[PDB]
This record gives C-alpha cells, structure tokens and sequence, in this order.
RNA sequence: UUGACCUCAAAUCAGGUAGGAGUACCCGCUGAACUUAAGCAUAUCAAUAAGCGGAGGAAAAGAAACCAACCGGGAUUGC
RNA sequence: AUAUUGGCGAGAGACCGAUAGCGAACAAGUACAGUGAUGGAAAGAUGAAAAGAACUUUGAAAAGAGAGUGAAAAAGUACGUGAAAUUGUUGAAAGGGAAGGGCAUUUGAUCAGACA
RNA sequence: CGUGGAGGUCAGUGACGAAGCCUAGACCGUAAGGUCGGGUCGAACGGCCUCUAGUGCAGAUCUUGGUGGUAGUAGCAAAUAUUCAAAUGAGAACUUUGAAGACUGAAGUGGGGAAAGGUUCCACGUCAACAGCAGUUGGACGUGGGUUAGUCGAUCCUAAGAGAUGGGGAAGCUCCGUUUCAAAGGCCUGACAGGCCACCAUCGAAAGGGAAUCCGGUUAAGAUUCCGGAACCUGG
RNA sequence: AAACUUUCAACAACGGAUCUCUUGGUUCUCGCAUCGAUGAAGAACGCAGCGAAAUGCGAUACGUAAUGUGAAUUGCAGAAUUCCGUGAAUCAUCGAAUCUUUGAACGCACAUUGCGCCCCUUGGUAUUCCAGGGGGCAUGCCUGUUUGAGCGUCAUUU
C-alpha cells in the first residue's frame, strides 16, 4: 500500500527523442543526452543503436542520394524527344 | 596458442578465386588503357645478398644512373620509354 | 490535471483519433490480411505514459 | 542458358519481381498472342492487351467463348471480358478473371501508338 | 483538370485571379462535403491549385536567374545543392593548377607511347 | 550467426519448486518474460556447435592421384561393360571408343549437331535424357536444385569452332577439351564409364 | 597640434568555414578484471572489450638518418 | 596491391524451412512491462476465382435444418492435410479392497493364404 | 536399420490420387525397422552404389505450447436491507418510473478542487465479448456532440537553488565558477567633438509577491469565460 | 441386470503435431562511394472522397510540375473523355520546386506552441495607434573592408 503516493513524475518528454525520459531535477534526458549536443551512442548497448539509428523512420533526404549520385548530381530538364 | 580470444579475428581466404578474377580484369583494363605499352617496366638483373642466395640473381628495382649514362641516355627519357631507375 | 500543456493536448488528439476501429470498406480489398485493428487502445486498460 | 552476371535464376527473386512489380511492367506481363490470321496480317506473334479489344478464348472451362474486354485488373493479373460471367445465386452476375496468356485476339482497337508499336515490332499492318 | 502548359503562357495577374477563383471554389466544396457523403472533384481542384503555384514559383525563379545571370554570388537556394563535401572541395581547374617546374617537366619528358617488337 | 541467442539478457534464479536452473528472460508483460534462453534445448536459444565458416570445405588432393584417376576414367570407355551398366543405352552402335571427323568442330548449329548424333546412334541416350526430367526429391527445390535429369554423352572437342555453342543447350550433353577432361564430367558419382564421342584430332592429341 | 607604423579591439560588416548523426573497416589517447599460473603476488588473458577524440572510400605508412656484413641489396603495404 | 558483421546495386549456395533461421517470413524493434536506463514477444497457408452461401422454414438473435455455388464443404473467414494426451455418443466385453505384463489354452469377434 | 540434404542410377512412382496420417486387417525380419490392403487426403516422392551432416530420446526440480484428475469441489459470507404494481421487451431477485422501508447523519455514501488520468463528460443505437451471478442497464462496444475569458490562472518577480559567457584546468567526454584577474553596455544636451552614469546575464512557485468583475439567465453537457444588463484596470 | 469404472473400433469434439509450399533469414562473393549549417539522421503533429496502422507525403500535404511509357485505378463511389491522343494510373524515371513545429539548432528561453529587437510593405478613418504579410538578429575562427583605442616606437608643432 506504499504506492498510493506515486502521482509525482520524475520523467517526462524530450523534445528530441520522444521517449518520456527527460529527468526534471537534472534537466537532462537519459536516452539522447539533451540539452547536450552529442546524441547518446553507447556501444555496450547495440539494440539501442539498432532502435534509434538510420533507416528507421522517414529519411526525407538521404533516401534520394543513391538516385542522385547514380544520375550524377545533374541540373536541368529533359529534351522532349 | 589460443588462450586469447582469437575467435573474433580469423581471416578465411575464400575470396582467393574472386580476387584472382578481379586481378586479371584489372591487368587487362590497365593494359587496354595503356594499349600499346607492355604493362611492365624493364627491370635489371642483380646478384643477391646473404651468401645462402648469392649464387642466384634477382630482378631488382631499377637499373642505375651510371649504367643509363653508359647507354648514353638520361633517366628522364628512360621513365617515359618504359625503363625503371633506382638512384640509391 | 486540466492545467495541461498544449503538447499534452496535442498527443491526446492523436490517441483520440487513433482510437477508432477499422473502417469496414478496407475489409474487401484485394489481398488484405488486416482484419482487426490491433494497435487499438482504451484508457483504463493501457496507459500511454503521456 | 544464362551466360550473364546481372540476371537471376532464383525463385525467391523472381516471384517477388512478379508480384510486387509495377503496373507498367504488368502491362507487359499480361501480354497475349494473336490469331494466326492476325499473325499473317500484321507480321507479329504477340502483344500487350487493351480495354477495347475483341478476343476469343482457347483454354479453360470457357473455351469457345469470346467477346470484348470491359476491364483489365492488373492487380490480380487478370482480364474481364463481358458475356463471360457467372450468375450469383441472387440474380447478380460477376466478371471472370482470366489470364491473357490463355486468350487469342481476333480484333483490336488500334491507335496511333499501336501502329507505331507494330512498326516497332516488325509491322505488316497495311 | 488544369494543364500546366496552358498556364506557362499566362500572366502573373491571370494566375493570381485564376488561383483565387480556385480557392473560393474549394471553400464552397468543403461545405458541400458536409451535405454529401463525399465529393471527388475537390481532388482535381486541390491539385489545380498546386499546378498554378508550382508554375508561379518556377517562373519567378527563372526571372531571378535572368536577373542574377552571368554573375558571381548568386543566392544560396539557386547555387547547386550537390553535397557538402562536393562543394567543400577542389575544382577541375584548381586540381589542374600545378607549378611551372612540373609543367616544364611534363612538357619536356612526357610518357611516350611505345611498344615491343623491334 | 555468431550471436544467435546472445541477443537475450537471461540469467538464472537459484532455487524454486516447479523451475529449472536454466536462465530465464528478464522483464515482464510480453510472454517471453520468464521464458528460458541460452541453451541447446530452449526455444529461441542457441545451438550446439554453432556452425562456423572455418570448416574444412575444400579438400586438398595430390596431383598425381588426380591424374591417375583421370587416366582410369578415360580407360573406362573402351570396355563398354561399365558403360552399359551405368546407363548409356548403347547396345545398337557397333564400335567403342567412338571417333568421328574433326569436321564436327566446325559445326555452328544445335540442329546439325544433334542430327549428327542421331545418325551415329545416340538417339537412345538423348531420348533417355529428355524423358527422365523429374523433380528433385526434397528441399533442393527452393535452393535452386529444382529439376534433375539423367546425364548423357560427352562430346570431346580438340578445338572449338562452334560445337560448344551448339551443344551448350541440348540436355544431357557436355563438351570438354582433351586438356581439361573434368573427372566430374567423366566419372560421375564415382561410377566409371561415361559415354563418349571423341574426334579424330582429339584422339590423336591424346597421345 | 598634425601624422606614418605596431599591437589590441567592435560591427546583424562583404564572402567563407567547423560542429551533429553514422561508425563494419581505419589513426590516435586513456585503459581494467574475471579467467590462467594444482594455490599466490611480478606475469598471462591485453598494449584487448568498455570510454573519448578524428577521417576517407579506403585510411595509415612511404622514396631510407633501412636491411646488412653477402660478388651486397634497395621506398611502402599485403601474402 | 591489402581490411571491411556498416551503407547502395547485383549473383550464387551439399545452409534453416515457422519451437529452426535475424529477436521479426504477417501493420516488429510494433503491441506490451518498467520512472527510466533498457528489457521484448506470440502470430504464415480456404479456394484456381468468393464462386464467402441469396431463397424456404424454426427460433429474439447467434445459429440450426433445408435448398444452393463449387471438383470436395471430409475446406464455411473458428477455413489445407488436422496426429497424441484428453473428451463425448454408439457397438462389443469385463468388474467383490487394485490395474497393467509374461507361458499355454478356452469362449466371442475378426482375418490372409490354397485346392485347380 | 533409420532420418534431413548431395553426386550418379532405376529412360522409376505420380490426379486413373505422391507424401503424411488413422487402422485389435495381412506378410517379413530375432531386432532396430521395412512391406502390403482399406479409409481420409490433395502434389510431390522413393529403391540401389557412394557422399556429408545441426542425424535417432522416456527421463535433464529440462524448454515452448497444449491438456487432465483434483471438481461442477473450495468458494462468490465484512460493509445492517430490501419489498409491491405498471412500462419496456421474447425474457427481469438486478434496468426505468411510481408507493412504502432503511442508511450515510454534515471531520458525510454531499458539492467543488490540486497531482495523476485523458473523451471516461452528454445523447442515440446496441450486447458477441467486460461488469468474477444474470443484464433490456453501464465509466463496456459503434457513431457523433461538447471545453468559448482584457478581469480565474500560467507568462512576470525573485526564494533555497541549478546554470551560460569571461577565463582557467582537463589527454578528453566536458569540468571549477556566476560577476569574478573583461575594452561586457546607453545615452543627454550641444558645436564629429566634449560630458554623466555602473549594473551585470538568464532559468526556478498554476499553494508564496502580484493591476482590474458582479449578478441573473442559458445547455443533453461548460461558465467569475457565452447571452442581457451593469462596473473596473492598463496602455494610447 | 442397468448405471458407473475400464480397453478397443468407428464417428465427432478440444489441440495444432506431421507432410507439402514459402515475396523471409543467414553465409559467401563481386562491383561502387553518396549524409549534414544551401540546414542531416531522428522525433512530433497533421495529409487521402470514403483510413486507424505499415508505405509515401508536408498547409502545393498517399502528392505538384518535367520526361518516357501509351488507357487506367479498383473494395465502393465518382471525374471519366483524356482515348489516332501536349495524355490515365497509388506507373516508372527524376534533373525544377514546396518542405509545418522541431532537432547539431541558430535572437532569448523551451515540463511554456511563452518573451523580444530591426527593416520594407499592406489594411483598418489615422503624422502618434492596432494588426497582418515578407525578410532578418547564434557562437568560435579565417581573409578582407569600414571604424576606433593605447605615449607602445617614431618624424614633424603651438
Ligand atoms: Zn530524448
């Protein structure tokens, strides 16, 4: 019955990570190190990198680079043969 | 000699065969790029060190300056013509 | 709470509009496996942890 | 046999490249032969398909039947010729999915592009 | 539907007027939505708007290019985009730049085209 | 992989009543909680002898021994008891070991080649093949071992002027130089006596 | 008084640049322990795993302040 | 030249074939637990094509019985084949604090072969 | 002997039904095991010489999944306590209404709030699940509706406190420090020249400080928010 | 004797083994070098005629324009003539473009969609006011410019 008194969060959202791990008394996340620049990349945990890394989400820009290099970083339009 | 953790560092030359084909293709490519030339520089004969091997000779690195001058040409033209040079 | 921040309201909107079952017209498409909405939610059953 | 280095001889590859292929490639996968009359006419064996073609069937239970396409359902790799339907119990009727490998055309709906195509494929049209 | 090549000839004011007509039409059709079950013409509308806006933003860019033509330091969103590294790196001329010593070298003693039978 | 099962955080408990000492998975709420891992036995654990790339795949052989075997394999043909036992429905043709013109090698055409073979009498063999197209027995079907057909003659060529491209395609058939002489082509399954059609030039070159 | 020069500064100064992710491979820095040594302690596991910096498509090294001790060889790297 | 469990595009296999193989062959690092660091699954198959059962009838309905589609409903979205524990109905048999097994035989059921 | 795969071979079996499975129906072999008939089933598979292996199970307080006895058993028993008729509908110990009976008995079984929860709030429709009975009811299910501010609050203040820049250390990730070994910032006339001032960031209280609003009415659901009326504060 | 218990056959049930498939996985090999301050990887919120998710996408929002292909999409509805054709599709390709709040994250801060500064311009009756729209304001460093300070050295003066 010593859990009636858990209504008082420590952890809440990070604007970067969206994981509900922003600690509040410390003003630091625990997953992504925010406010700090360098995103938390720890090699003892491999699943963590595997979750958070490249390829997961949108890749709005970087999905196009292979196409762009393959056609040679060109500018202009077609010729209307 | 395996008290260490060797099991992560092992090299297994499966790719001997594939490297060979890539290598022959590179040879042919360089030659077709270099089309009239013979793909190799003329290398001299030299007699080896280390008295075990002194009977032999060996295709060394480069001919000399002095021998080129005895032929009556220069290094500068030699390395265009297809001839090597060591100077040391 | 009800002194709630805008972003709390903003994620509540996503939950409230996710929490609908499957529109029936998807049931008849060609080569469909998606029969039940399985990421569906209730409010006493599962927290969302904000 | 395969004497190349950029084409596959594998089931796990080509079933995927069949199923998940675009419509632009299903246009070609749903080809069809021609009648030998049209073969003698145009100088060509086979073609892709079109909404406005007349056709006769040569295999399946529906052999001997014929008609005009009403639709081409590429997402099932099938074609729906009308006057080839099945009555439901309730009086309604259904089209019939057929593969255009198992049809033969007797008349086409030519356009400018189709004449250009037959010229591109050895045309003897006229 | 609307076809962009019809629009490439039109003037700026024709474009804005046409577009505003389309916006009014859209705001009508969003009300008609709530009466009807659905109204698929709104798709055609909402992409006609995009055709017009795309044409405008293309034309103004081309006019600005002709303004900034033949010039250095053209703006950032009209320089090429290629990549960070393949901007922050050396050009054709700048790698071909080479000192006069080695120019004389490559002039006097170049790799000659030879063979071996005789 | 090197890491089957290692993608788990299991650890053993100690002493219980319905339990084992096998390490159980940590956490809760997902069904794999409390399940066992890290063993030869357990569902979704590793295996015994996690196999490795560094097995002894390719085996060394002495060159003389390899050549001895090629010689014996070529000797196989002259007797024809081995051939008629292994397959090779030869019993009509008069002569063994066959030799034919060197003019065969100038052939550029599948049709002319197979017509020559039918004139010579390998009709029975190339109709044995092309009737023995059966499927594969097991799971080779979806590792690209799908069809299986019996083997057929071998047409030695001293020097190619198109015979190889004629006989590339008709099944059962293989071609082979006098220098290469693939023992796997000649003595398959360690059963001697493949049916062979030599040419005059290659037979002379064998000396 | 005026004025060359030096040094140190400010500018929403003109123009430019670096960070961060990725990180299999690669250059560096810092750097353990279990285990093993019938036990134990210098030692080994290890100039490794972890941590930190920094790059590329390869990097690093590299035309000798070398190996030698032979009729001397001849940059580097890998096998 | 050499290294390359990351990335991009390709080719193969004496590999695994759904409790194996990546942890995942399906809307998987998703659902889910945890304050959080982090942990972390189960889950494939109708049929060629829904032709996915209108219509008659009972019942509140689910549903059932009928009829019907289809090569088959002994494939009805609880869907390929559908084993075993275990469970029911029918048929046969036995039975006083044990059962099961072994050697031989009786009773009852059941059964293959040859007479030319 | 047997199993998954491989090289050959039996021009092998195979929709006129492969494989698997069931079978107190038969044959073989001492035995591992094989073979056959029938039924089911619907698409691949086997005999032989050789090869290669992730190769054979009663057991591991084994693993995963499933299923049994125990058993229609324990038990649904704290919270005084429910009763009668009508409607609904097919059906009411339980829903709704109406007549009685009781209770919380105002440091409540009342009405509002904080943290937390997040459409649970209200209607309509509806029960296959959930509400450890049943259910025509419901915080359950489907479809929708709904949260109105110059004045309540946050924002503003600073509290204990954490924390930039300067700078200095640290191999380094980043650390000590918070006005200090700083050229830190803006004006006031007044003809580019004179003159004065002195800080130091910034963040941290929906319960502390603090500018100002009441009533009545209104909805299925909110009001110091809307409507009707009537005042106030600040800055122009 | 029935019932009950118990063995078996058939039939049916629970349950999903076995058999046969398998757009997947691993392993090996080959080839190539391409993220980002011109604002990435990632996250959040929104987008479809009728959608919650996966996939795609950004208020131009399952997509715009360009090019090739040459008559679709498809569960329903509907635009369907655009069909001898500057033209269909959730096509392919992709070279012009858009890219919300965010993020290294950039005016200050950020458990807040809070608080400012500058400038061009439009509207509301406005010289003053209020609002809108557009573009801007990080830090360290480099080269250069423009502007200054210091008796720090120096030449020339009341
Ligand atoms: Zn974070």
């Amino acid at each position: 019955p010593s859990f009636g008194k858990r209504h008082n969060k420590s952890h809440t959202l990070c604007n970067r990570c969206g994981r509900r791990s922003f600690h509040v008394q410390k003003k630091t996340c625990s997953s992504c190190g925010y406010p700090a620049a360098k995103t938390r990349s720890y090699n003892w945990g491999a699943k963590a990198k595997r979750r958070h890394t490249t390829g997961t989400g949108r890749m709005r820009y970087l999905k196009h680079v292979s196409r762009r290099f393959k056609n040679g970083f060109q500018t202009g339009s077609a010729s209307k043969a | 000699h395996f008290r260490k953790h060797w099991q992560e560092r092992v090299k297994v030359h499966f790719d001997q065969a594939g490297k060979k084909v890539s290598r022959r293709n590179a040879r042919a490519t360089r030659a077709a790029k270099i089309a009239p030339r013979p793909l190799d520089l003329l290398r001299p004969v030299v007699r080896a060190p280390t008295v075990k091997y002194n009977r032999k000779v060996r295709a060394g690195r480069g001919f000399t300056l002095a021998e080129v001058k005895a032929a009556g040409l220069t290094a500068a033209y030699a390395r265009t013509i297809g001839i090597a040079v060591d100077h040391r | 709470a009800a002194q709630k921040s805008f972003r709390i309201k903003q994620k509540m909107a996503k939950a409230k509009k996710q929490n609908r079952p499957l529109p029936q017209w998807i049931r008849l498409r060609t080569n469909n496996t998606i029969r039940y909405n399985a990421k569906r939610r209730n409010w006493r059953r599962t927290k969302m942890n904000i | 046999a395969k004497q190349s280095l950029d084409v596959s001889s594998d089931r796990r590859k080509a079933r995927k490249a069949y199923f998940t292929a675009p419509s632009s490639q299903r246009r070609v996968l749903l080809s069809a032969p021609l009648s030998k009359e049209l073969r003698a006419q145009y100088g060509i064996k086979a073609l892709p398909i079109r909404r406005d073609d007349e056709v006769l069937v040569v295999r399946g239970s529906k052999k001997g039947q014929e008609g005009k396409i009403s639709s081409v359902y590429r997402l099932k790799f099938a074609v729906q010729v009308d006057k080839v339907t099945k009555e439901k119990v309730n009086g309604a009727s259904v089209p019939i999915n057929l593969h255009p490998s198992k049809l033969v055309i007797t008349k086409l709906h030519l356009d400018k592009d189709r004449k250009a195509l037959i010229q591109r494929k050895g045309g003897k049209l006229e | 539907g609307v076809k962009a090549y019809e629009l490439r000839t039109k003037s700026k004011e024709q474009l804005a007027s046409q577009l505003v007509d389309l916006k009014k039409e859209l705001a009508e059709l969003k009300v008609q939505k709530l009466s009807r079950p659905s109204l698929p013409k709104i798709k055609t509308v909402r992409k006609s708007i995009a055709c017009v806006l795309t044409v405008i933003n293309e034309q103004q860019r081309e006019a600005v290019r002709q303004l900034y033509k033949g010039k250095k330091y053209q703006p950032k969103d009209l320089r090429a985009k290629k990549t960070r590294a393949l901007r922050r790196a050396l050009t054709k001329f700048e790698a071909s730049q080479v000192t006069e010593k080695q120019r004389k070298k490559q002039i006097a003693f170049p790799q000659r085209k030879y063979a071996i039978k005789a | 992989s090197e890491k089957a099962g290692h993608q788990t955080s299991a650890e053993s408990w100690g002493t219980g009543r319905a339990v084992a000492r096998i390490p159980r998975v940590g956490g809760g709420g997902t069904g794999r909680s409390g399940q066992g891992a890290f063993g030869n036995m357990c569902r979704g654990g590793r295996m015994f002898a996690p196999t490795k790339t560094w097995r002894k795949w390719n085996v060394k052989v002495n060159h003389n021994e390899k050549r001895y075997a090629t010689a014996s394999a070529i000797a196989a043909t002259a007797v024809a008891s081995l051939v008629l036992a292994r397959g090779h429905r030869v019993e009509k043709i008069p002569e063994i070991p066959l030799v034919v013109s060197t003019d065969l090698e100038s052939i550029q055409k599948t049709k002319e080649a197979v017509a020559a073979l039918k004139a010579v009498g390998a009709h029975s063999d190339l109709l044995k093949v092309l009737k023995s197209k059966k499927l594969r027995a097991g799971k080779g079907k979806y590792r690209n071992r799908r069809w299986t057909q019996r083997r057929g003659p071998l047409v030695v060529y001293a020097e190619d002027n198109g015979i190889v491209k004629a006989l590339r395609n008709v099944p059962g058939v293989e071609t082979a130089n006098v220098a290469s002489l693939n023992l796997l082509q000649l003595a398959p399954g360690a059963h001697l006596g493949r049916f062979v059609i030599w040419t005059e030039a290659a037979f002379t070159k064998l000396d």
